[PDB]
């Protein structure tokens, strides 16, 4: 089972350290526990999470060394997928809730009635079964940046680039998965499946295009749809 | 127009 040479613990560093700088308060403590007029009051809040993303992808150099017009596609592709991400790794199986931002604890319905529709039983399914999963800040920073080094983006330039770059966050993890040796089977092809998972929830972006009025809503929130 | 992220991502 190939473990992580040392330039991957580097790049395993760099990517836990970067989302650990990025992502909202350990401090479960500081959680809530709490229509367009629900709609409004929920996309008031995503855009500080926006940012977050905007964030980590900018605390990671080979993101840096992209041109900005392949930075705005790349983080218009990930932004749904990452906060999906974060808000299904806060799952409390007690509460049945997700946390959002630094810590308001959503219900299934409440984020239904936010205007996520079929996406919140999808993110809410994923969470629950991300629990046995036991996914450490490191497991979850790599996928975040396998889903940030999309090539499959319409409108990129450095396509080949980028795929270089998701190769190598793509071994770096399995390897680390391989170091790691969680007690579930298929662990590595089980995640793939979870990336596939987060992907098709930020392939329903039009499914806002179709719930658009417009000065309604966040400038953030309209910029990455 | 990506005006914002633009702002946001050049610092
Ligand atoms: C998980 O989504 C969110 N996460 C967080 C958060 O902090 N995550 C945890 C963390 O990152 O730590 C938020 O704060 C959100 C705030 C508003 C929000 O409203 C939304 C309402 C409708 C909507 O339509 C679709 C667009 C595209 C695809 C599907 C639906 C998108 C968004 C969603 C939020």
């Amino acid at each position: 089972k190939p473990e992580p040479t040392d330039e991957e613990w580097e790049l395993i560093k760099t990517v836990t350290e970067a989302h650990v700088a990025t992502n909202a308060q350990s401090h479960k403590q500081k959680r809530k526990f709490l229509d367009l007029e629900a709609f409004s009051h929920f996309t008031k809040i995503i855009t500080p999470a926006i940012t977050r993303v905007v964030d980590f992808a900018k605390k990671l150099p080979m993101f840096c060394e992209l041109p900005c017009e392949d930075q705005i596609i790349l983080l218009k592709g990930c932004c749904m997928e990452i906060m999906s991400l974060r808000a299904a790794v806060r799952y409390d199986p007690e509460s049945e809730t997700l946390t959002l931002n630094g810590e308001m604890a959503v219900t299934r319905g409440q984020l239904k009635n936010g205007g996520l529709g079929v996406v919140s039983d999808a993110i809410f399914d994923l969470g629950m079964s991300l629990s046995s999963f036991n996914l450490d800040d490191t497991e979850v920073a790599l996928l975040q940046a396998v889903l940030l080094m999309s090539s499959d983006r319409p409108g990129l330039a450095c396509v080949e680039r980028i795929e270089k770059y998701q190769d190598s966050f793509l071994l770096a993890f399995e390897h680390y998965i391989n170091y790691r040796k969680h007690h579930v089977t298929h662990f590595w092809p089980k995640l793939l499946m979870k990336v596939t998972d987060l992907r098709m929830i930020g392939a329903c972006h039009a499914s806002f295009l179709h719930m658009k009025p417009t000065e309604l809503f966040p400038p953030l929130f309209l910029e990455v749809f | 127009e990506n005006a914002l992220l633009r702002y946001l991502l050049d610092k």
